[PDB]
C-alpha cells in the first residue's frame, strides 16, 4: 500500500507536468503559423499601398 | 538502541540522501508524512525503526538526519516537497551563499558562519538518542561544500565526540569523466584533512555506477537518480544488520576493526551486486554462488578500478534475504579456491560475513528487480592506490604553472599548504606500496 | 482456401475503387493547372 | 493500384490485409477547386445519372497511439534494448501468420489448453520419478563443488 | 448497384 | 542495425530517386508529411535503413539531393511526398547543367562536392553501422555523370569498406536526346569501373520497351520507367528492411554475383509484369513468375541473353512460397539453358527470399544477372565515341573548360579493356 | 543430471532451433511463456525436463540454447514471436554487420569480434549445467556464420572444454539444388577444420527433405518449416533417451563409440521413419519390421545418395513407443539376411539398438503423422565419398581460375587454405576408399 501511494504520486505528477510541456509547444506552434500569416499580410498590405 | 545519524553535506550528499530516505521509509513503513499508515500496522511493537528513526510520543517518527546545503537550492526542494512533514525543519540547515567549487570557501568563508548552528544540530540529535553507532557523512570529495565544510564538520566534531564512528561515503571523481575542473585540487586539499578524523571512507566513482547500470541494467540513459538509488541500496545493505534481525549481526565496529589493517588503510570499495533488470531476472536463479562470484568481477567494482591488478586486505560480505550460511561458506571456499581473486600473504583469514533475514525493498520506478537474495561487498584493495596516482598526476599538471590558486589564496588558503596535501597523498601512496608488498 | 479467396475480394473492390477514383478524375472539371484568366472566367 | 494499377495481383496493404484490429480510416471529403459559386457544366465523360456514393474509395490511414511504443523507432530500440518483449503476441495482433517464420508456435492459444481443445493430441509421457539420493546429489552439485557422495 | 436500380425501376 | 545512404543526383536521378521514395514511403507505411501510420511492427522495425526520426513521430529520409540548377528540386518539392526530405540536404548550384563532364568534374561543379560530401559526412556518422550508398543518376548528363563519378570517387577515397553502388541509366543510341552522351558515358564508365562494388545499368530505350509490350502503356511518360527502376530498387533492398526465409543483404548479392573485381556491371529485372486486359488471365504462381522474370521482354538493361552467356544469376523473390518450388525452377532454368551459363560455374543462380511482397501484389521478384551480354552496350557507345573522337567532334568546350585529350584516350582504353574482359569469358572452355 | 547446451548458429540454424524448441515445449509440456502448467494431472514428479530446460523457482523453466548469428533479422523474429517469453535474452547473441557467404568473413575479422560474448555465454550456462552430456550445434554448410564462425566456435570450444560430446547437425548441399553460388568454397574450408573438432557430425540434405516431403508427406510444396520440423522430430528421436526412460537407454558417450569407428569418419546419416502422413497412417500396420525396412531404404535416406553401392560400418537404431525387443530383433535379422545391406567385413555385429517408451507427440498444423512407433536410423556408410566426390569436382571446377578467390584474400584469408582444405578432404576421401575395399 504505501509503494502504491508513491507510484500514484509519481505517476500525477508525471502527467501534469506531460501535459504542461505538451502544452508549451503547440502554443509556440500557433504563435508562430500566426505570424506567418501576418509577415505575409504585411507584405500584402505594403505593396498595395506603395 | 542501536541508532546512527546520518549528516548529508553537499547536494552530491542532499540527493543521496533523499533516493536514501525514501527507502528508509519504504521498507520500515513510515510515510512520507513521518506517520504510520493509517495506523493499520500497529498490531504489535519493535524497534527496528529505532536505529533511523525516533518516536514523538503521538503518531510521529522524525528522522535522525541533519541536511546541510550552502546554497539554498536543494535543501528547499526538500522543504518543499513529498517529505516535508518528516524532517525537523531546524534539521534542514541551509546556508546564504555558495561555496562555489571552493575548498577554502567552504572551509574558511562560509564554513566558519554555520558550523555551529549544525555542530548545535548534532549535538541536540547526540542527547536525543541513546547509545549512538556512529556518524554516516554522505558527500562528495568533488568540490565546495563537499569539500571544505564536510572536513570542517569533521574536524570540529571528530575534536569533540571522542571517538565516535565516523563512516563517511564519498563520491569520488572519475578517472577521465568528470563534471567540474578544480576537482584535483578540491580532492586533494579534502584527503589531507579527512585522513586523521574519519575512520571509514566508501569509495564511490561516477563511471563504475554509468557502466554497471549500463551493463547490468541495460538503461543507456541513466542518471543521478539511478546512481543515489544504487547508493541507498548499498547503504541499505550495510545498516540492516543494526535495524533487522539476522543469524549474524555486523555493526559499525565491526566494519571498522575487520575492514582497517593499519590506522591509514581505511578506503574501501563497496559493491552491491546482485544488480539485474526485471526482465532478466525472471530467467535467472540469483542464487548464492552467481552473487558472490558477481561481485569478485572487474566489471561491477562501483569504483572504476579493477582489482585483478592488486590484493585484497579484507573482504565483508553482507547478504540479505533467504541466504543460508553454509552457501556463503561454500561460495567463499569457490572464491579462495580461485586463481584470479588474490589475497595478501599476511592476512589468511580476509572474510567476515552477514547473514539478515529481510529481503531486498523495492522502490516503485526504479530498475533494480525484486529479489530473494542481495550481497554488499565491501573490500580494501591495494588497487585504490592508481585512482590515488591519477588524482596526484592531475593535481601536478595543474600546480606546474598554479592554476586556479589565486582563488584559494583569496579565499584565505596559505600557498604551501598544497605542497602539505601532495606530501600527505604521497605518503599515503608509500602506505599503501609497503603493505601490498 | 478462405484466405485466397479473401485475397480475391480484395482485388475486385480495388478495381471497384479504381473506376470510382477514374470517373471522379474524368469529373473534377478544372483540368490540374488551370491558367489563371481561364480560372477567372470559369470562376465568374 | 500502388503498382501500376494491376490491381487483382494481391493485397494492396500485404500487412494490413491480416491484422486482427487495423488502424482507423478517414472518408475526407477534398476542397475541390472552384469557390462556392460557380457554374458547372457536365463535361461529356460523366452521365446525367448521379455519380457514385463515393465513401469507400476516399480513404487514408490515421496512426493509432498504442501504448507499446508511441511509433517511435527510438523508443522501439531501448525497449529492444531494455529486453521487454511485447505484451500481445503473433497470434493475438494479427491473423492467420504473415511471416512463415511465425509458423512454429501458431497453434498456442492463450486461453485453452491444446489437449482440452483439442483430445487427439494427448500423449502419455513416461518418465522414471528421481529418488532420494539421486535428489539429493542433484540438489548438492548445483550449489557446492568440492563435495562428492558415491 | 442499389443506386442505378433506382432509376431501373423508375424507367 | 544496417542502413543506406541515398545521393541521388542530375535530373534523371533526383525524378528516379523520389519516385523510389514514392514506392517505399507507403511500403513502410509512411504518409507524405512524415508521419509513421502503419499498424503492424513489421513495419516499424527497420525504419533507420532508409529513414531517420525527427522529433514528433516525423521519419526524413536519407537522400542527398544533389544537382547544380534550381527546378528539380522544386519539381521535388511540388511533387507527392515533397514535404518529408531535411531543407538542409538540398545541395545545388547556381550555374548550371550542359551535358559537359569537365563541368560536373573539375569545375564548378567541384566547388559543391566539399558541401555534398560534409551533408554525407553529417549523415553518416550521425548513425551507427553505416553499411552502404545507392547513388542514382545518368550516364548522360554533366550534374549525373559528373557529380555521380565525383562523388563515387571521394566516398570510395573516404570509406573504402563499405557497400557502395550505382543505378546508371545508360544512354542508347535510339532514344538518346543528346549529342555528348557517348562522350559522357565513355568518359564516366572510366570511374564507375575502379570506384563502384556494383552498377545496376538501365537502359530506357529497354524501359520504353517494356512499355509499349506487356505493360501495354499507351502514353508512359516519365513517370512509370521510374516508377519501374523503383520497384527494382525495393526488390533488391527489401532484404534488409523485412524478414525472409533465405535474407540476402547487399554485401551478400555482392559476394555471390561478382567473381572478378571488375565484372560488377549487373541487369536489373522485374517481374510481373502484366497488362490491364490481362491481369486476370494468369494466376501468379513461382513457375509464371520465374518464366517472366527469364524472359528478355522484362529486362530493363537491353542486351538479350541469348547473345551471350549468363555469369551469376541472382533472383530476390518477394511474398509467401515454397523454397522447393523456387530451387526446382531455379534448377530447371540451368539444366534446360545450360548452352547460355558458365560450365566453368556450376549452381550460379544465387537465390533470396523475403516473406513480405511489395504493395499489389501477392509475390514479386528481382532479377539481376552478370550477363556477358552487357559489353554490347559499351561496345556500341564506344563505337559512337569512336566515330566522335575521329574527326575531332565537340570537344573544344571539354578541352577550353579545362581537360586534355590524354583523359579521352585513357577513358577509352579502360572501357575496351572492360569490353574485352566480358569478351574473354563468353567462350572459355572449363578443361 | 544429464544435459545438453544447444548452440544454434546460423539462419538454418536459428530455425531449425526454433521449430525444435517448439517441439521440445510441446513434448515436456512447458507453455511458450516457459510456465509448466501442471494443474495436479497424472504427471507424479516429472523431471524429464532437466535436460534442456533450466528451473529458477517461480514455475518458469528456461532452455539450455544460445541462438547465435551475425545479423539481426532473425534473431529479432525469434524476439518478437510467440517464444518471446522463453529463452534468456542474453541468450540471443546478434551481430551488428552481416557475414556474407564467406567463410573467411565469418571466421576472421568480424566472426573475432562477438565469439567471446558467445563463449562467456557459454561458459555462465555451462556452469548452471550439473553434468554436462554434450553440445548441440546446428548450422548449414552454406556459408558465413554457419561455416566460419560454426567453426570458430568449435575451435574454441576443443580448447577450453576438452572431451566434451559436441554433437554437430549440419546443412550439407545438395548435389545440384543450391541457393548460393560459393557454397563449395565455404563447405570445402569448414570441412578442413571440423574434421579434428566434432565428435560426430551429422547430416541432413535439403534436396532428399524436399524429396521426401514430396513423396511420402504428400505435401506438393514444401517450405523450410516443414524441413526444420522434421529435422526436430529427427533430434528429439536422438536425445529423448536422455530425458524418457526406455527398456534400453543409450546417450551421447556410448553414441559416439558405437557409431565412429576412426576419428575422422564421423559423419553419420539421419533418417526418420515413419514419415507417412495421416491420410496413409490410417491405412497400415506400421509394425517395427515395416518402420525398420522404410529405415533402410535409399528412397528415405535424407543425405541423398545411393546407399546400395556402400558399406555400412555402424548402424545405430533407435526405437520409439510401444516397441518390443523381439520385433526388434526379427527385423535386425530379416535385414542382415537380405542380400542388398552388405557390412564391411570387419564388422559382423553392426547394430547399436536404443528402446524407448515415449512415442512420438505430434505438433498441430504439422505434416508428420502421429504416430505410437517410431525408428530413427543413424548410418554410417561408405555412400559419402560420391558427396565428397560431388564436392571436390564443384570446388576445383570454380578454383581453376581463382574464381571468388579475391574476396577471401582481401579479407584476410591467405591462399594456401583453399589448397589446405582441398588436399586435406581428398585425404579423407582416400580415407574412406581404403576403408571401404
Ligand atoms: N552520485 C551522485 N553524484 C553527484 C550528484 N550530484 C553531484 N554529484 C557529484 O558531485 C560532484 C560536484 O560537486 P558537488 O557535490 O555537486 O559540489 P557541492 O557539494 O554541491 O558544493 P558546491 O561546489 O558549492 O556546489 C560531481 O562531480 C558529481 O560527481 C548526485 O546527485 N548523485
Ligand atoms: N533445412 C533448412 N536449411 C536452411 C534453412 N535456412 C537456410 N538453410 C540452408 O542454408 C543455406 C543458406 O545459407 P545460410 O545457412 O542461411 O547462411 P548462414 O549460416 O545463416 O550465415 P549467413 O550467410 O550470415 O546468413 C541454404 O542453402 C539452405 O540450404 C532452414 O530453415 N532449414
Ligand atoms: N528513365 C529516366 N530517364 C531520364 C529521366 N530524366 C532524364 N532522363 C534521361 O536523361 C537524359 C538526359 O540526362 P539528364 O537527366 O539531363 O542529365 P543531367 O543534366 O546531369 O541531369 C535523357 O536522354 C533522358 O532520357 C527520368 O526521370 N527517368
Ligand atoms: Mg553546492
Ligand atoms: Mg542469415
Amino acid at each position: 500500500n504505501l509503494s502504491d501511494d508513491i507510484a500514484r504520486k509519481r505517476a500525477m505528477e508525471e502527467e501534469m507536468e506531460r501535459v504542461r510541456e505538451e502544452l508549451y509547444h503547440e502554443e509556440q506552434e500557433e504563435t508562430q503559423r500566426q505570424k506567418e500569416m501576418a509577415e505575409i499580410e504585411r507584405q500584402i498590405r505594403q505593396r498595395l499601398e506603395l | 538502541m542501536r541508532e546512527c545519524i546520518s549528516i548529508h553535506v553537499g547536494q552530491a550528499g542532499v540527493q543521496i540522501g533523499n533516493a536514501c530516505w525514501e527507502l528508509y521509509c519504504l521498507e520500515h513503513g513510515i510515510q512520507p508524512d513521518g506517520q504510520m499508515p493509517s495506523d493499520k500496522t500497529i498490531g504489535g511493537g519493535d524497534d527496528s525503526f529505532n536505529t533511523f528513526f525516533s518516536e514523538t510520543g503521538a503518531g510521529k517518527h522524525v528522522p535522525r538526519a541533519v541536511f546541510v546545503d550552502l546554497e539554498p537550492t536543494v535543501v528547499d526542494e526538500v522543504r518543499t516537497g513529498t517529505y516535508r512533514q518528516l524532517f525537523h525543519p531546524e534539521q534542514l540547515i541551509t546556508g546564504k551563499e555558495d561555496a562555489a567549487n571552493n575548498y577554502a570557501r567552504g572551509h574558511y568563508t562560509i564554513g566558519k558562519e554555520i558550523v555551529d548552528l549544525v555542530l548545535d544540530r548534532i549535538r541536540k540529535l547526540a542527547d536525543q538518542c541513546t547509545g549512538l553507532q556512529g556518524f554516516l557523512i554522505f558527500h562528495s570529495f568533488g568540490g565546495g561544500t563537499g569539500s571544505g565544510f564536510a572536513s570542517l564538520l569533521m574536524e570540529r566534531l571528530s575534536v569533540d565526540y571522542g571517538k565516535k564512528s565516523k563512516l563517511e561515503f564519498a563520491i569520488y571523481p572519475a578517472p577521465q569523466i568528470s563534471t567540474a575542473v578544480v576537482e584535483p585540487y578540491n580532492t586533494i586539499l579534502t584527503t589531507h584533512t579527512t585522513l586523521e578524523h574519519s575512520d571509514c571512507a566508501f569509495m564511490v566513482d561516477n563511471e563504475a555506477i554509468y557502466d554497471i547500470c549500463r551493463r547490468n541494467l541495460d538503461i543507456e540513459r541513466p542518471t543521478y537518480t539511478n546512481l543515489n538509488r544504487l547508493i541507498a541500496q548499498i547503504v541499505s545493505s550495510i545498516t540492516a544488520s543494526l535495524r533487522f534481525d539476522g543469524a549474524l549481526n555486523v555493526d559499525l565496529t565491526e566494519f571498522q576493526t575487520n575492514l582497517v589493517p593499519y590506522p591509514r588503510i581505511h578506503f574501501p570499495l563497496a559493491t552491491y551486486a546482485p544488480v539485474i533488470s526485471a526482465e532478466k531476472a525472471y530467467h535467472e536463479q540469483l542464487s548464492v554462488a552467481e552473487i558472490t562470484n558477481a561481485c569478485f568481477e572487474p566489471a561491477n567494482q562501483m569504483v572504476k578500478c579493477d582489482p585483478r591488478h592488486g590484493k585484497y586486505m579484507a573482504c565483508c560480505m553482507l547478504y540479505r534475504g533467504d541466504v543460508v550460511p553454509k552457501d556463503v561458506n561454500a561460495a567463499i571456499a569457490t572464491i579462495k579456491t580461485k586463481r584470479t581473486i588474490q589475497f595478501v600473504d599476511w592476512c589468511p583469514t580476509g572474510f567476515k560475513v552477514g547473514i539478515n533475514y529481510q529481503p531486498p525493498t523495492v522502490v516503485p520506478g526504479g530498475d533494480l528487480a525484486k529479489v530473494q537474495r542481495a550481497v554488499c561487498m565491501l573490500s580494501n584493495t591495494t588497487a585504490i592506490a592508481e585512482a590515488w596516482a591519477r588524482l596526484d598526476h592531475k593535481f601536478d599538471l595543474m600546480y606546474a604553472k598554479r592554476a586556479f590558486v589565486h582563488w584559494y589564496v583569496g579565499e584565505g588558503m596559505e600557498e604551501g599548504e598544497f605542497s602539505e596535501a601532495r606530501e600527505d597523498l604521497a605518503a599515503l601512496e608509500k602506505d599503501y606500496e609497503e603493505v601490498g608488498v | 482456401k478462405d484466405e485466397e479467396y479473401r485475397e480475391y475480394l480484395h482485388g475486385l473492390e480495388t478495381e471497384a475503387e479504381y473506376q470510382a477514383k477514374l470517373k471522379e478524375a474524368l469529373a473534377r472539371p478544372v483540368i490540374d493547372k488551370a491558367h489563371p484568366v481561364r480560372r477567372q472566367h470559369m470562376s465568374a | 493500384m500502388s503498382f501500376f494499377n494491376l490491381t487483382e495481383l494481391g493485397y494492396q496493404y500485404p500487412i494490413r490485409a491480416q491484422v486482427k484490429e487495423p488502424n482507423s480510416v478517414y472518408s475526407y471529403h477534398l476542397a475541390n477547386s472552384l469557390p462556392a459559386g460557380s457554374y458547372v457544366s457536365h463535361r461529356p465523360e460523366t452521365a446525367k445519372l448521379p455519380p457514385i456514393n463515393m465513401h469507400k474509395y476516399n480513404k487514408v490511414i490515421e496512426p493509432v497511439d498504442n501504448p507499446e511504443h508511441h511509433g517511435s523507432y527510438v523508443k522501439f530500440t531501448e525497449r529492444l534494448h531494455k529486453h521487454t518483449r511485447c505484451a500481445k503476441g503473433p497470434n493475438d495482433i494479427y491473423r492467420n501468420p504473415v511471416t512463415t517464420a511465425q509458423l512454429p508456435g501458431s497453434w498456442y492459444r492463450k486461453e485453452v489448453p491444446l489437449k482440452q481443445s483439442e483430445p487427439w493430441t494427448y500423449v502419455p509421457r513416461h518418465v522414471c520419478v528421481s529418488s532420494e539420493m539421486t535428489k539429493f546429489v542433484k540438489e548438492m552439485s548445483v550449489t557446492n563443488r568440492e563435495f562428492s557422495l558415491f | 448497384l442499389e443506386t442505378y436500380h433506382q432509376q431501373t425501376l423508375y424507367r | 542495425m544496417r542502413e543506406i545512404v541515398h545521393m541521388q543526383a542530375g535530373q534523371c536521378g533526383n525524378q528516379i530517386g523520389a519516385k523510389f521514395w514514392e514506392v517505399i514511403s507507403d511500403e513502410h507505411g509512411i504518409d507524405p508529411t512524415g508521419t509513421y501510420h502503419g499498424d503492424s511492427d513489421l513495419q516499424l522495425e527497420r525504419i533507420n535503413v532508409y529513414y531517420n526520426e525527427a522529433t514528433g513521430g516525423k521519419y526524413v529520409p536519407r537522400a542527398v539531393l544533389v544537382d547544380l540548377e534550381p527546378g528539380t528540386m522544386d519539381s521535388v518539392r511540388s511533387g507527392p511526398f515533397g514535404q518529408i526530405f531535411r531543407p538542409d540536404n538540398f545541395v545545388f548550384g547556381q550555374s548550371g547543367a550542359g551535358n559537359n563532364w569537365a563541368k560536373g568534374h573539375y569545375t564548378e561543379g567541384a566547388e559543391l562536392v566539399d558541401s555534398v560530401l560534409d551533408v554525407v559526412r553529417k549523415e553518416a556518422e550521425s548513425c551507427d553501422c553505416l553499411q552502404g550508398f545507392q547513388l542514382t543518376h545518368s550516364l548522360g548528363g554533366g550534374t549525373g555523370s559528373g557529380m555521380g563519378t565525383l562523388l563515387i570517387s571521394k566516398i570510395r577515397e573516404e570509406y573504402p569498406d563499405r557497400i557502395m553502388n550505382t543505378f546508371s541509366v545508360v544512354p542508347s543510341p535510339k532514344v538518346s536526346d543528346t549529342v555528348v552522351e557517348p562522350y559522357n558515358a565513355t568518359l564516366s564508365v572510366h570511374q564507375l569501373v575502379e570506384n563502384t562494388d556494383e552498377t545496376y545499368c538501365i537502359d530506357n530505350e529497354a524501359l520504353y520497351d517494356i512499355c509499349f509490350r506487356t505493360l501495354k502503356l499507351t502514353t508512359p511518360t516519365y513517370g512509370d520507367l521510374n516508377h519501374l527502376v523503383s520497384a527494382t530498387m525495393s526488390g533488391v533492398t527489401t532484404c534488409l528492411r523485412f524478414p525472409g526465409q533465405l535474407n540476402a543483404d547487399l554485401r551478400k548479392l555482392a559476394v555471390n554475383m561478382v567473381p572478378f573485381p571488375r565484372l560488377h556491371f549487373f541487369m536489373p529485372g522485374f517481374a510481373p509484369l502484366t497488362s490491364r486486359g490481362s491481369q486476370q488471365y494468369r494466376a501468379l504462381t513461382v513457375p509464371e513468375l520465374t518464366q517472366q522474370m527469364f524472359d528478355a521482354k522484362n529486362m530493363m538493361a537491353a542486351c538479350d541473353p541469348r547473345h551471350g552467356r549468363y555469369l551469376t544469376v541472382a533472383a530476390i523473390f518477394r511474398g509467401r512460397m515454397s523454397m522447393k518450388e523456387v530451387d526446382e525452377q531455379m534448377l530447371n532454368v540451368q539444366n534446360k539453358n545450360s548452352s547460355y551459363f558458365v560450365e566453368w560455374i556450376p549452381n550460379n543462380v544465387k537465390t533470396a527470399v523475403c516473406d513480405i511482397p511489395p504493395r499489389g501484389l501477392k509475390m514479386s521478384a528481382t532479377f539481376i544477372g552478370n550477363s556477358t551480354a552487357i559489353q554490347e552496350l559499351f561496345k556500341r557507345i564506344s563505337e559512337q565515341f569512336t566515330a566522335m573522337f575521329r574527326r575531332k567532334a565537340f570537344l573544344h568546350w571539354y578541352t577550353g573548360e579545362g581537360m586534355d585529350e590524354m583523359e579521352f584516350t585513357e577513358a577509352e582504353s579502360n572501357m575496351n579493356d572492360l569490353v574485352s574482359e566480358y569478351q574473354q569469358y563468353q567462350d572459355a572452355t572449363a578443361e
